[PDB]
RNA sequence: GAGGUAUG
RNA sequence: ACCCAUGUCCAGGAUGAAGGUAAGGUAAUACUUACUGGAGGUCCGAACCCACGCACGUUGAAAAGUGCGGGGAUGAGGUGUG
RNA sequence: UUAAGGAACUCGGCAAAAUGACCCCGUAACUUCGGGAGAAGGGGUGCUCUAUUAGGGUGCAAGCCCGAGAGAGCCGCAGUGAAUAGGCCCAGGCGACUGUUUAGCAAAAACACAGGUCUCUGCAAAACCGUAAGGUGACGUAUAGGGGCUGACGCCUGCCCGG
RNA sequence: GUCCUAAGGUAGCGAAAUUCCUUGUCGGGUAAGUUCCGACCCGCACGAAAGGCGCAACGAUCUGGGCACUGUCUCAACGAGA
RNA sequence: AUUAGCUAGUUGGUAGGGUAAUGGCCUACCAAGGCAACGAUGCAUAGCCGACCUGAGAGGGUGAUCGGCCACACUGGGACU
RNA sequence: GCGUAAAGCGCGCGCAGGCGGUCUUUUAAGUCUGAUGUGAAAGCCCCCGGCUUAACCGGGGAGGGUCAUUGGAAACUGGAAGACUGGAGUGCAGAAGAGGAGAGUGGAAUUCCACGUGUAGCGGUGAAAUGCGUAGAUAUGUGGAGGAACACCAGUGGCGAAGGCGACUCUCUGGUCUGUAACUGACGCUGAGGCGCGAAAGCGUGGGGAGCAAACAGGAUUAGAUACCCUGGUAGUCCACGCCGUAAACGAUGAGUGCUAAGUGUUAGGGGGUUUCCGCCCCUUAGUGCUGCAGCUAACGCAUUAAGCACUCCGCCUGGGGAG
RNA sequence: AGCCGCCGAAGGUGGGACAGAUAAUUGGGGUGAAGUCGUAACAAGGUAGCCGUAUCGGAAGGUGCGGCUGGAUCACCUCCU
């Protein structure tokens, strides 16, 4: 462009997108108006359990959860690992990550935070999935 | 617009008697064209390949007409009325 | 070399 | 009831169509603002005409009215004479 | 005229009450851009002095009428002090409208309306009245006249010709 | 796919001035709504000049709700006159 | 600018009063200016900076802690001392 | 960065703004420069020291401003006063042109009407059939009516900002090029926001309506055929006026200026050598096309009609889709 | 002190504007290992494709009007190497 050009309007960078909206969204009652905040780990209440079948080229069964964040915000997410002890009503701690696999998810449970108790039986990663020394 | 009407205008208003290429003359000239070109356009309103040679004339004269009035205003405030621009 | 005139 | 010819009636106020003139505006038109103008099965509202509601009357004051409100009221108007 | 309440009445707010006049502020959705609209919602109105008033009209002038704001005050519950003088708003169906109608139970969503469309008619038109003459039509002439249907405006009006 | 047809209802609208069942269902409004508004569409039995759908202004039109106002009423009392 | 007009003590002036002090700070009278596409007006957002993190640097993001300044003490207004 | 990948408004007229030919003087708005003052401490940076080193802490210095005042330079930009002409324009002499609007006009040729001659087919297809035809066609001749478009010329030829413009004549008009150096003397380039124009389709009102023809009807086709195909055929197409303002509106390539090898056609001009004009040759201007060197490009390819080398201005792009 | 006046926060009333949440219902969009009807495009994609526009149609899409080549095979014409 010409510099009259670029002073007439200057530059205008891109509109970054999250991979993660609604971490990045707080409440409060009072005001009934969601308030920006950056936030790691958001926990809610599952709504909906169930399983998935996933994108071409896979076809296993992806165990997922609708959750009402505390902020509101209905989110599907991945309950990775073997096995699980939620079901309706149950609380769970959710952190941001993508299951390429399935559609509609974007986010995973934390496993081990909350009513998530640990999966069964595993002895690597345990930091992952939550499962104490023995 | 005739030679010999042209030759006319160009020498009762040339400001010397040898100019015929003074922003006087040339709008002078070009107020009689438009004029003729506004009784045409009124005749023939949709001949619009001479709406723009009109338009052309019309730019033109108001561009000698910045320049005069920059240059020296008396000419200007003169033609105006010497015209019948205004 | 160019221009024109049924399914998997 | 409809019509014919001929007459006559409609207090007062309001709104402000077209058009026109002028200033601005234009290359010239547009166009804008003002003023003027006086249009309308226009408005408000008496007379005039009608008859929406209610009440009273209902061997009525009256064989269709009275009272309180109501609609139109320059028009597809009302009315007179023949 | 009525305590308190205020449509609980009732087929139904029937009736009644309320609003009401001049000026000023301000005024929505929608709109066929004209309207809606007096929308709505609110304020002020009395008398006295400044006042033969600022200013206007008239007149040869004297004089005679209209009376603009403003201040400064006065009195009352209340100042168009009486009488006369719109209740408003939202939503919807129907009919566009003004108008007409069952004199004497129905005023309407019915009739008409402008507009659309079909159809007929060549002039001694067609259609109508009348036995006929004679007339209307029309002292007109298919951009006119008669009949049928529809019923402003906007967007549209589909298929079927066997009967 | 097949019968019948002259041809089988288009748009638009739709429990309708039309909807029986039917106080249809859902939503709204109300403490409570067979009425009302908006949507749905199994349109008993809308539908395109017996016009369809829509629509500003208009209306003593019909309909539902609200503010104000009130002897309409709770529940009647007083006064005046005929 | 998917916000273009805004302002009416608003702009200037003559007088007057007022503040610790200039000034439409306020009052009265006169004129009708003034600002604005060099983005006024309006909406949303935000305390500002030193500085912090990053980056070859230009620049990008932030305004925790430390220091400076500003603003506010349940919300609003007002004065006294 | 925008020929083909996303990206040049469809094109113009032009207010504002941006940018602006050569020279002299004047200034010092911008620029450049010496001095003074300040830009706190802490923090970054450098140099020392101290905590068993480190982190940390201390001391000192440095840096940092489109900072301000004051004093100097005039090269460039800007302001001012003059002068000049290669830009820009007027004049003068010529040349081309389907540039536009209006009015009128011509004959081919499709259809239709009448009349003769005239007898059983015509039409169409891949085959057909629907359809027209003994109430007489098809064809053939004569005459008449109606409208729409204009063969040859006609050509990568002309003009126009683009859309686009082809039969002829007249009127009214626009723009272009060539030559001159007469005249003015930078008057200019672009151009947001505005204003207008703007294929075909389409919309309103009123005409016209011959052909072609969406829709539609019938006949075939097909598994089916809401289509290709045939026969018919309404809107439209045409005109006047006014709206609509889109396009594979495309050279998919913004306007302007200058510079950087050639070869060759073609158009409109000019200049000169030769020759009886004619004719050939060369030089040059503005266009239009072909092929190609450098150079650019991812390549294809562009190549004095750049997609090269540079400057000014505008518009536009920032992954696909959703989503125009 | 009291009283009267000016300014004056909150409050009340009123109608508009602005922003958001929600809503019977509705619209299209997108995604989703193996469902459905057809075959519109890619080659001449079997009627050449595509742009705009109108209309029609279960759906892709078709037809008309104009426009482009981002058009395959075959032809004469211009032009070049
Ligand atoms: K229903
Ligand atoms: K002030
Ligand atoms: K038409
Ligand atoms: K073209
Ligand atoms: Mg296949
Ligand atoms: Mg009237
Ligand atoms: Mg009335
Ligand atoms: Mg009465
Ligand atoms: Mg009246
Ligand atoms: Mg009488
Ligand atoms: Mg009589
Ligand atoms: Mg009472
Ligand atoms: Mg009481
Ligand atoms: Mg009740
Ligand atoms: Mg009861
Ligand atoms: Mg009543
Ligand atoms: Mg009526
Ligand atoms: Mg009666
Ligand atoms: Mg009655
Ligand atoms: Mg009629
Ligand atoms: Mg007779
Ligand atoms: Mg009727
Ligand atoms: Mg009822
Ligand atoms: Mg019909
Ligand atoms: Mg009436
Ligand atoms: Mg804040
Ligand atoms: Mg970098
Ligand atoms: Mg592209
Ligand atoms: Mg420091
Ligand atoms: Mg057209
Ligand atoms: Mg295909
Ligand atoms: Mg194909
Ligand atoms: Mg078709």
């Amino acid at each position: 462009p010409t510099i009259n050009q670029l002073v007439r309007k200057p530059r205008q960078s891109k509109i970054k997108k999250s991979t993660s909206p609604a971490l990045n969204k707080g409440l409060n009652s009072f005001k009934r108006e969601l308030t920006d905040v950056n936030s790691p780990q958001k926990r809610g209440v599952c709504t909906r359990v169930g399983t998935m079948t996933p994108k071409k080229p896979n076809s296993a069964l992806r165990k997922y959860a609708r959750v009402r964040l505390s902020n509101g915000i209905e989110v599907t997410a991945y309950i990775p690992g073997i096995g699980h002890n939620l079901q309706e009503h149950s609380v769970v701690l959710i952190r941001g990550g993508r299951v390429k696999d399935l559609p509609g998810v974007r986010y995973h449970i934390v496993r081990g935070a909350l009513d998530t108790a640990g999966v069964e039986n595993r002895g690597q990663s345990r930091s992952k999935y939550g499962t104490k020394k023995p | 617009l005739t030679q010999e009407r042209k030759n006319e205008i160009i020498a009762e208003y040339r400001v010397h008697d040898t100019d015929t290429g003074s922003p006087e003359v040339q709008i002078a000239v070009l107020t009689a064209e438009i004029n003729s070109l506004n009784e045409h356009v009124r005749v023939h309103k949709k001949d619009h390949h001479s709406y723009r040679g009109l338009m052309k004339m019309v730019g033109h004269r108001r561009n000698l007409l910045t320049y005069l009035r920059k240059k020296d205003v008396q000419r200007y405030r003169e033609l105006i009325k010497r015209l019948g621009l205004r």
